[PDB]
């Protein structure tokens, strides 16, 4: 088991993100090899001293309240201005993870992939292909089939405005963390199927932000034994073990690839 | 005036004609006449940040050819 953030202020949006990061292996790898006066050193460390009070009544707890809350609350007055939002807002962290990577050129490098947007109409012609760079991409309508090395969705075509053409990202570049966020879930839930490799590395989805009731965040993440722990703030500050995953497919609202 | 293009996020691109000091209300109303989304259910972004339907280009500092991100609304 492990520790979580307390839901206050409706800051569900960042604390999922933050649950997100604390139980990626790649990103505690790269935060020890650096070398101190790093936002990501000060979340995880102060992550691990609240992680091992739960580890070991009362007076242990408001500990690592103190130690979670004086964290959060320094990543997010450091968003505020570029989100622009005020305290208690409701958010999203589509909106909010890419600008709290850019706190930490290091670690955004961890998540920066290339891919290219692959298009070409059936009814006219309209057709390009065109490379970006992006820690978090948006897919919306995707097709059923949708997988990583096959990622397609749905799409008008903008020389005609007809409807179901097929714009396709074809990976060009992962990096050591891969991230993508669906608007309407996914297809299905057995996440091994989205597994994939690419260039020889293996890539397994080890969290998942779940969206529910188009109103509140909830962060899954995957243990060493195959069960899972599932991150919701609104349960307070400890975190349930599942013995399988269980987000409804259609609450899938950002997954998170590892294992470079 | 200034020139703007509006891109969802299933590869759509809507150019608009808007007045420096305009609210940007009228042309989130007009896109959406164009898309036939609802306001209630969508999201512009602009550079990575939200924007309110109040904001203006010259507050918000835009360019001509700029681009604004929509994002169907999903927030908590
Ligand atoms: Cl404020
Ligand atoms: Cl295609
Ligand atoms: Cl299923
Ligand atoms: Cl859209
Ligand atoms: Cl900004
Ligand atoms: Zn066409």
């Amino acid at each position: 088991l492990c520790v979580q953030w307390k839901n206050a202020y409706a800051l569900c949006w960042l604390d999922c993100i933050l649950s997100a990061l604390v139980h990626s292996e790649e990103l505690k790898n790269t935060v020890t090899g650096l070398c101190e006066e790093s936002i990501f050193w000060r979340l995880l460390t102060k992550y691990n001293q609240a992680n091992t009070l739960l580890y070991t009544t009362s007076e242990i707890f408001a500990e690592i309240e103190t130690c979670l809350n004086e964290v959060r609350d320094e990543i997010f007055i450091s968003l505020q201005p570029q989100l622009r939002c005020t305290l208690g807002d409701m958010e999203s962290p589509v909106f909010a993870f890419p600008l709290l990577l850019k706190l930490e050129t290091h670690i955004e490098k961890l998540f920066l992939y290339s891919f290219s947007w692959d298009f070409e109409c059936s009814q006219c012609g309209h057709q390009y292909q065109n490379r970006h760079m992006k820690s978090l991409v948006t897919f919306t309508n995707v097709i059923p089939e949708w997988h990583p090395l096959n990622a397609a969705h749905f799409g008008p075509c903008n020389n005609c405005n007809s409807k179901s053409q097929i714009r396709k990202m074809v990976l060009e570049k992962v990096s050591p963390i891969f991230m993508l966020h669906f608007v309407e879930g996914l297809p299905q839930n057995d996440l091994q199927h989205y597994a994939f490799h690419f260039e020889g590395c293996l890539y397994q989805i080890t969290s998942v932000i779940q969206y529910r009731a188009n109103n509140h965040f909830i962060t899954w993440i995957l243990d060493a034994d195959g069960s899972w722990l599932e991150c919701d703030d609104l349960k307070g500050p400890c975190s349930e073990r599942h013995k399988k995953f269980e987000v409804p497919a259609s609450e899938i609202h950002i997954v998170i690839w590892e294992r470079k | 005036m200034i020139n703007l293009k509006v891109a969802g996020q299933d590869g759509s691109v809507v150019q608009f004609k808007i007045k420096r000091h305009t609210p940007l209300s009228k042309l989130m109303k007009a896109y959406c006449e164009r898309q036939g989304l609802s306001m209630r259910q969508i999201r512009f972004r602009f550079d990575g940040q939200p924007i309110n339907e109040t904001d203006t280009p010259a507050q918000l500092e835009m360019e001509d050819e700029d681009t604004i991100d929509v994002f169907q609304q999903q927030t908590g």
